[PDB]
């Protein structure tokens, strides 16, 4: 199978500097034109900026022309994009993309990557406080119990957050975040189980926000 | 003399190839090779299309237009003095004879 | 130079015929691809070279080229089926690979459904760190849009409500959260705090208490 994948997104601020790379793999990286597409929030798609399979040629749209630079290295099978004098419409999400077998431009998008943020601001990075959402047996059905992890007070986005190291993923909802007008992102993400394994099951929430290189693993218990 | 396309060593090679789908919403199969167009399909194929998309790529050679809209031209890229030569672009017209044969000669300095 | 134009968006039926147009200066002219992206994922090729089909996808997906309109087709709707749509084709002229504005499919006529609304108190732990956060969270409803109203005993509260806007679950309903911020003293103070989620005339209420 096809597989690109994106890494090196996340905050940086005005005027600054970033690299973007992506990993391809199942298929031979240099017989294939790559490009970059982006998408700021709520907005449309818009190419960015391509590479032919051998690397002789580059394509930039006007919009980022003289400040970003799109390289690859055949024998790592990896795309780059060099980002310089970064400005706050250049903040969205960065795609990878593959063209098609034989065509000197690529011509279109065959495959996608699942893309990464990044974030143009003066804002500073803020690690979460998480907090336990404890299993209220005054608000229960049948076994049915809902436990879960308030994840407050963030920044950027974004989190992810797992259950017992993905181990336990039926029933789970991990909520979008809402922007306070503070500028600061809250989510919470909550677990539905039985109620008879309380006694018995361990419930940790794995929360991770790598802007903040924190990582947090929440033991979740009943109220006394 | 006689038409030609020209390029220097290290150079990017350029040779055209075009077809005008006069019944549209319908594409033709096109193959690319080394030596002067033969009898049947094209020499030493380098690259070849089916009805739909590229099925037969070598490294260096590439379709550089919009084939499924008549551009099949041809880049070659990091020429060397073997580069030199005629090629053959093919386009698979259905009918009897039919098919559109086009010799191009490539010549490196 | 050359640009893409489409509609903003597009309603039909479930198990009708949708269509989707993409308008550009003699577009037949040029290879049109498209995308479906669902909300939250990457765009998926859906079809290329104007009416080719990636292996894969289904066969309600056809696309067609010619003139000054492009145009993608999907029979059959399915309510999975809602996303954006773009257009695509390349620019040799410029060397620029160009997009379409996008269209919204929407499937019209959807079974309605209710939300279901958890509320959660402030944890003792954030209570011990000075603060208090209720937790109203709110899942599994159709059409996607709620009124959020607290209320402090019987009495409406308006400061420190934080809500979201709603989002495509999996199971192609809505969900939100909203947070109450309160300080610990107001959290003991009263009696009980309530949550209050509208939904198309219909009102859920949960209710805590310090407990
Ligand atoms: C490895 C090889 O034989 N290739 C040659 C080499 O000088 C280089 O890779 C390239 C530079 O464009 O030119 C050609």
């Amino acid at each position: 199978e096809v597989q690109l994948l994106e890494s090196g997104g996340g905050l940086v601020q005005p005027g600054g500097s970033l690299r973007l790379s992506c990993a391809a793999s199942g298929f031979t990286f240099s017989s294939y034109a790559m490009s970059w597409v982006r998408q700021a929030p709520g907005k449309g798609l818009e190419w960015v900026s391509a590479i032919s399979g051998s690397g002789g040629s580059t394509y930039y749209a006007d919009s980022v022309k003289g400040r970003f630079t799109i390289s690859r290295d055949n024998s790592k099978n990896t795309l780059y994009l060099q980002m310089n004098s970064l400005r706050a419409e250049d903040t969205a999400v960065y795609y990878c993309a593959r063209g098609s077998y034989g065509t000197y431009y690529g011509n279109y998008f065959e495959y996608w990557g699942q893309g990464t943020l990044v974030t143009v601001s003066s804002a500073s990075t803020k690690g979460p406080s998480v907090f336990p959402l404890a299993p209220s047996s005054k608000s229960t059905s049948g076994g049915t119990a809902a436990l879960g992890c308030l994840v407050k007070d963030y920044f950027p986005e974004p989190v992810t957050v797992s259950w017992n190291s993905g181990a336990l993923t039926s029933g789970v909802h991990t909520f979008p975040a809402v922007l306070q007008s503070s500028g600061l992102y809250s989510l919470s993400s909550v677990v539905t189980v039985p109620s008879s394994s309380l006694g018995t099951q361990t419930y940790i929430c794995n929360v991770n926000h790598k802007p903040s290189n924190t990582k947090v693993d929440k033991r979740v218990e009943p109220k006394s | 003399s006689e038409v030609e396309y020209r390029a220097e060593v290290g150079q990017n090679a350029y040779l055209p190839c075009f077809y005008t789908p006069a019944a549209p919403g319908n594409l033709v199969p096109v193959c690319w090779g080394k030596g002067a167009c033969p009898v049947f399909e094209c020499g030493n194929v380098v690259l070849r299309t089916d009805e739909r998309d590229v099925n037969y790529w070598t490294s260096r050679y590439w379709l550089n237009g919009d084939f499924r809209k008549g551009d099949v031209s041809l880049t070659i890229e990091n020429v060397t003095l073997a580069d030199s030569g005629i090629y053959c672009c093919r386009i698979q017209i259905p009918g009897i004879m039919n098919d559109e044969k086009f010799n191009l000669k490539l010549v490196i300095k | 130079s050359y640009v893409l134009t489409q509609p903003p968006s597009v309603s039909v039926a479930p198990g009708k015929t949708a269509r989707i147009t993409c308008g550009g200066d003699n577009i037949g002219g040029k290879s049109v691809h498209w995308y479906q992206q669902k909300p939250g994922q990457a765009p998926v090729l859906v079809i290329y070279y104007d009416s080719d089909r990636p292996s894969g996808i289904p066969e309600r997906f056809s696309g067609s080229n010619s003139g000054n309109t492009a145009t993608l087709t999907i029979s059959r709707v399915e309510a999975g089926d809602e996303a954006d749509y773009y257009c695509q084709v390349l620019d040799r002229r410029s060397d620029h690979w160009l997009f379409g504005g996008g269209t919204k499919l929407t499937v019209l006529g959807q079974p309605k459904a209710a939300p279901s609304v958890t509320l959660f108190p402030p944890s003792s732990e954030e209570l011990q760190a000075n603060k208090a956060t209720l937790v109203c969270l709110i899942s599994d409803f159709y059409p996607g849009a709620v009124t959020v109203a607290w209320k402090a005993d019987s009495s409406p509260v308006k400061a420190g409500v934080e809500t979201t806007t709603p989002s495509k679950q999996s199971n192609n309903k809505y969900a939100a959260s909203s947070y109450l911020s309160l300080t610990p003293e107001q959290w003991k103070s009263h009696r009980s705090y309530s949550c209050q989620v509208t939904h198309e005339g219909s009102t859920v209420e949960k209710t805590v208490a310090p407990t």
